[PDB]
């Protein structure tokens, strides 16, 4: 796990805690603040930006997990929406889900479109159109020799 | 159990029985002649013995085992004081090590003694000399004692009716005294 | 639930080349016709054929039993007691 | 005797380490029922479009007719900005701003990544492959099952045994094929002697010579019975197994030719072993597997694919050290050691003279080098 | 009928056994401020090991036998100045030492 | 744990091992040669000297022990003295042999020695006998010439090969009087011979080496080692320019 991205994951939660309501305005205000989207290209791209954006959309992912709360689930799923649009290098990198975590995505959309938020129903719908699922049956690969 | 290839043993710790027989019979002829055997429990030197006549029959995969790992292997009750033996017969080996020319100057060690125990038998007659004329005793004594069986002073004086009379009136118990020891145990 | 202990109804159930095997140890000379005849014409002639030169060798057309076949490096001669080494010499 | 117990929910037997053994058949299925996974086709389209996602969206979990949701699309697409990382405070800036200065340190160029362009090839090899017709397509829901083998000791002795190669096969396909795919240098080794002839012509390798491969899964032995020139290797293992009180339990043994990877009740990431030719091993680790996607390779029939062919360091010829060797010597008369390497024109004339005539006493074998898999 | 209460053990296959012929009774080891403590406790009561064994809950009346004759046969010097000095019997100041020194020790396991 | 799943206390072996190991199929158990160490040269030159001096001293340490039980057996006292002095003289000649230098007893490249008594009992099995054998003939040897040449002895080395044909390098070494082992000084010859190298490229190669980078080359990176084994005369250094 890259050590800097388990900070700046953190340091970009307060700013997704800031946020009062759910509604999709928030991250459109924020995006004019903190612009997360500007190492998308760097000054090189190769298989170092590949693991890199592959690394950070995992452990994006990783805090979707069912202790954390409602607002940094949104935060969570409006972050990985647009690190997954915003990717303009030649593989697309779509992110990794795990058979249990897509339990608790089912109730979390079912929230969503019974509280009336058409946005936040759209990003699901939006991406499954774009087809952005490794549907694997664990969220990280592993071995026994270390 | 070293002499048959049963399935709890590798193949690799196999040995003949008449060799290491032979071997382990050497051995504790040479710890007779060494002062090895007076005094001290017999089965520890047989048990030190038949160890290092396991490690010197192949040292090349046997010289990294120990004597509780060969006593766990063989399934017998190791003696407690013979690793003790042990390493006192590895001192002797190192006295012979130091006679022989090509050994003393090899400078083997504790460890390295046992791979050429078969050539320290096959010449142990003038090795055993040599390092006797240089016995063996306790290492308790063996710290050069100075004071070799210290003479008392003679005092068998015993005044002439008797010497003093204040040491009864040290021993015997105060009033105090004795109502504090009933007291104790009532 | 001798060496021809075994019946030709077990040896068929063991692998092929433990089959030439023990045909060759047992009759040590036989064509290669009639070792594809016992063995099956369900079986393919160049396995069999790989099989037998592992164990044979090739004399005037026929085959004969190789010299450690017959004798082990472990097995003596029964009437001298002479190593084995020298009768698979003696009969190469 | 049916499927061993397990269930379809993986629980971690170890946290994080291994989990415990499962029917990875009935994932297949459990998770084609549990999610439609309607959609490996790459059928994405290159107004009315608007009008099916209103129809749809509206149906499914929208409620209102508005198009008010489609900002978001503007905010993705459109309001997206050939950029510098600065100007901004970040984290992963920052560490972007250490790998950068530490390239700019030493690093010349981009030209050093071949040991990741291997894997990048290899990936690319399952991408964009369309089959060759239309019965050979793979339908929906495959399972797909990577491993992870630990053939040579050439690398590291004293270190773990991290360098070898990685492997992905399909689940709808038989094991005979995982057993041809695996590809070792031991297959293509060459038995005899040749001091006596080296103008011999190989006559049949260790492949075709000895056919034995079994499997070990759960105490499930898979023959094959394909050639009967084979044998059967299970024979003594379960003997073993039997003639003491070691604990193990009665081992169930099968074929090959009728067992599918779906039957195989097994671990992730445990470290099972594969045996073939006597005594040739291959530490396994199944670490992923997962079901067919529209990014993977269409053609079932092409897809044992190597994902991860590891590097390799072929053996250079010790006289000349300019060309790769092909034979080692035993017994040798001048070489400076034992076990030295010889090349074609070195092992000429090494002992050899113009006509061919053996010269001296000496031992010689075919080295196939592991470059030739590599 | 017992179930499942014993576990199997294997002992004394019937080879030839080592002949121990040796019975080490276990003693609980002398401290300092142990030793400090039993001889002034020798020195206000006297040789009375049956009075200093009751008074030694921590302690075996032969492992007092073995350690004075150890004393006598070592410090007889230190024996005869202890004796010669004497001290009044104390018994509330003497479990206020005793639960001292149980501090002690047990700070003394602690480390 | 990383041979088999099998690996217990005692490894089994099946039937097919061996039929592998009796036809001569060794692949990769046999590659495993490593580099020598200080304390590895220190251990073969006391184990060579160890043996030397026993095989020295076996017969006159018999022949000791002899005499003192054939003096502890007679009774004359004229056969005493004959054995008392003849004692004496094996003494002497134990003395002189225990006190000689180390490098008369050092014998020569070919001496007669026991490798495997060294191989199992100094070396501990951790070397083979022919790998401290050939060690000890040409790698690690007084009589070998550690010195560098001086670029005079290449002319004569390549005028004698030339002249005998390049069949025996062994009789070349030593008609040149160098010294040193044949594979010592052929490897200095072909580093410097011009014959390893090639010259102005031709045509029908590039047919080859285009055929060889469209069946094994991988994106940006070309394995010209693949090139270098399959087309002969070229090395590594420049063989890249075939594609730069």
């Amino acid at each position: 796990t890259p050590p800097g991205l388990q900070t700046d994951c953190e340091a970009l939660l307060s700013r997704f805690q800031e946020t009062d309501s759910v509604r999709f305005e928030d991250f459109t205000e924020l995006w004019r603040n903190m612009k997360f989207g500007t190492i998308f290209c760097g000054r090189m791209r190769n298989l170092e930006k590949n693991m890199f954006t592959k690394e950070a959309l995992a452990l994006a992912w990783r805090y979707f997990l069912p202790p954390y709360t409602f607002q940094i689930r949104v935060g969570a799923l409006y972050l990985l929406y647009g690190l997954y649009n915003t990717q303009l290098c030649q593989p697309k990198q779509k992110i990794r889900v795990a058979l249990k975590d897509w339990d608790e995505v089912l109730k979390f959309q079912q929230d969503l479109v019974n509280a009336q938020h058409f946005d936040a129903a759209y990003i699901f719908r939006k991406l499954r159109l774009d087809r952005a699922f490794h549907f694997t049956a664990m969220p990280k690969l592993l071995s026994y020799r270390m | 159990k070293l002499f048959q290839a049963s399935p709890s043993v590798p193949a690799k710790y196999v040995e003949d029985k008449e060799k290491m027989l032979s071997r382990t019979m050497q051995l504790v002829e040479l710890a007779n002649e060494t002062w090895l055997v007076t005094g001290r429990h017999p089965l520890p030197v047989i048990t030190a013995a038949t160890f290092l006549a396991w490690q010197s029959l192949q040292p090349a995969d046997r010289l990294s085992c120990s004597l509780a790992r060969f006593c766990k292997l063989a399934n017998v009750d190791l003696p407690y004081p013979a690793s003790s033996r042990l390493q006192e017969l590895l001192a002797v080996l190192l006295r012979m090590a130091e006679q022989l020319a090509w050994l003393r100057v090899l400078r083997l060690d504790k460890r390295s003694v046992v791979k050429h125990i078969g050539d320290l038998l096959q010449h142990r007659q003038s090795l055993v000399r040599s390092a006797f004329r240089d016995l063996l005793l306790p290492p308790c004594m063996l710290k050069s004692p100075k004071r070799i069986c210290p003479v008392p002073p003679v005092s068998t004086v015993t005044g002439d009716e008797n010497i003093s009379d204040s040491e009864i009136e040290q021993y015997l118990r105060t009033p105090q005294e004795v109502r504090d020891f009933q007291r104790a145990q009532a | 639930q001798p060496s021809n202990v075994l019946s030709m109804a077990q040896l068929r159930t063991l692998p092929l080349a433990d089959q030439i095997k023990i045909l060759m140890k047992n009759v040590k000379v036989m064509p290669f016709a009639n070792l594809m005849s016992l063995l099956g014409p369900s079986i393919d002639s160049v396995a069999v054929l790989r099989g037998i030169q592992k164990v044979a060798m090739l004399v005037q057309g026929n085959w004969v039993v190789k010299s450690d076949i017959l004798y082990p490096k472990d097995s003596s001669s029964p009437h001298s007691g002479v190593p084995a080494e020298v009768l698979c010499r003696g009969r190469d | 005797v049916s499927g061993s117990g397990g269930c379809n929910f993986p629980e971690y037997e170890l946290p994080e380490l291994n989990t415990r053994a499962f029917h990875v058949g009935a994932f297949g299925e459990l998770w084609r029922g549990r999610l439609r996974g309607a959609g490996d086709l790459s059928l994405r389209e290159p107004a009315a479009d608007s009008d099916r996602e209103d129809a749809a969206v509206a149906r499914d979990l929208d409620c209102s007719l508005e198009a008010a949701a489609e900002l978001r699309a503007v905010c993705g697409l459109d309001k997206l900005k050939e950029v510098i990382p600065e100007n901004t405070d970040l984290v992963t800036l920052g560490v972007r701003k250490r790998f950068l200065e530490h390239r700019e340190e030493t690093i010349t160029i981009d030209r050093a990544c071949r040991q990741e362009t291997f894997v990048y090839e290899m990936e690319s090899h399952a991408i964009g492959k369309k089959p060759e017709n239309s019965a050979d397509m793979i339908e929906e829901g495959e399972l797909i099952l990577s491993v992870n083998i630990l053939y040579p000791v050439i690398f590291h002795k004293h270190k773990e045994h991290k360098p070898y190669q990685t492997m992905l096969v399909l689940g709808s396909q038989k094991l005979t094929q995982l057993r041809d795919s695996i590809r070792c240098v031991s297959d293509l080794q060459i038995g005899g002697e040749f001091s006596n002839t080296p103008d011999q012509a190989p006559e049949h390798i260790s492949k075709d010579l000895y056919k034995s491969a079994f499997f070990y899964f759960e105490g499930t032995f898979y023959n094959d019975k394909r050639y009967p020139e084979c044998r059967d290797l299970s024979r003594t293992i379960i003997e073993w197994s039997e003639s003491h009180d070691r604990g193990y339990g009665k081992f169930q043994t099968a074929r090959m030719e009728d067992f599918t990877f779906n039957d195989l009740c097994i671990k992730l990431g445990f470290p099972y072993l594969y045996c073939h030719q006597g005594d040739c091993e291959h530490v396994i680790v199944i670490t992923d597997i997962r079901l067919v996607h529209h990014d993977d390779c269409l053609d079932r029939t092409l897809y044992p694919l190597l994902i991860k062919k590891h590097w390799l360091w072929t053996r250079k010829c010790f006289v000349c050290k300019m060309y790769t060797a092909r034979w080692v010597t035993n017994n040798d008369s001048f070489a400076p050691e034992d076990p030295c390497f010889f090349c074609d024109v070195c092992f000429r004339m090494l002992h050899y003279d113009s006509e061919g005539n053996k010269l001296g006493e000496f031992l010689a074998y075919p080295y196939v080098d592991p470059g030739t898999f590599n | 009928c017992v179930v499942e209460e014993n576990d199997p053990i294997f002992e004394r296959g019937s080879t030839t056994t080592y002949s121990s012929f040796r019975k080490n009774y276990y003693s609980k080891p002398w401290s300092n401020k142990e030793t400090d403590m039993f001889f002034l406790a020798i020195s206000m009561v006297g040789t009375d090991f049956s009075m200093i064994g009751q008074l030694f809950p921590h302690r075996a009346r032969i492992e007092i036998k073995n350690k004075f004759k150890r004393e006598e046969k070592t410090n007889g010097w230190r024996i005869d100045k202890a004796f010669q000095e004497k001290r009044p019997f104390d018994f509330d100041f003497f479990a206020h030492l005793l639960q001292k020194v149980l501090a002690e020790e047990e700070k003394r396991k602690q480390k | 744990y990383f041979k088999d799943k099998v690996t217990g206390v005692g490894p089994p072996a099946n039937e097919d091992t061996r039929e592998k190991a009796a036809q001569g199929i060794k692949a990769f158990e046999e590659l495993l040669v490593t580099k020598w160490k200080n304390w590895e040269k220190a251990l073969l030159r006391k184990s060579v000297v160890s043996d030397r001096l026993q095989r020295l001293l076996q017969p006159k340490l018999l022949k000791l022990e002899y005499l003192h039980q054939k003096q502890s057996k007679v009774s004359s006292e004229l056969e005493r003295q004959a054995l008392e002095k003849q004692g004496r003289e094996a003494e002497k000649e134990i003395q002189d042999i225990n006190q000689l230098p180390e490098e008369a007893l050092l014998g020569n490249r070919l001496d007669s020695h026991d490798w495997e008594k060294i191989s199992n009992i100094n070396f501990e099995g951790s070397r083979s006998a022919e790998e401290i054998r050939k060690f000890w003939q040409n790698s690690e040897h007084p009589s070998i010439n550690k010195q560098e040449w001086s670029r005079e002895e290449e002319e004569r080395l390549q005028a004698i090969a030339a002249a005998h044909g390049h069949l025996e390098w062994q009789k070349i070494a030593e008609e040149l009087g160098t010294s040193r082992s044949a594979f010592q000084c052929l490897q200095k010859f072909q580093q410097h011979n011009k014959a390893l190298k090639r010259k102005e490229w031709t045509e029908e190669e590039d047919r080859m080496l285009t055929q060889l980078v469209q069946e094994m080359r991988v994106g940006s990176h070309i394995p010209y080692r693949r090139i270098v084994y399959y087309m002969e005369g070229r090395d590594s250094m420049q063989l890249i320019y075939r594609w730069t």
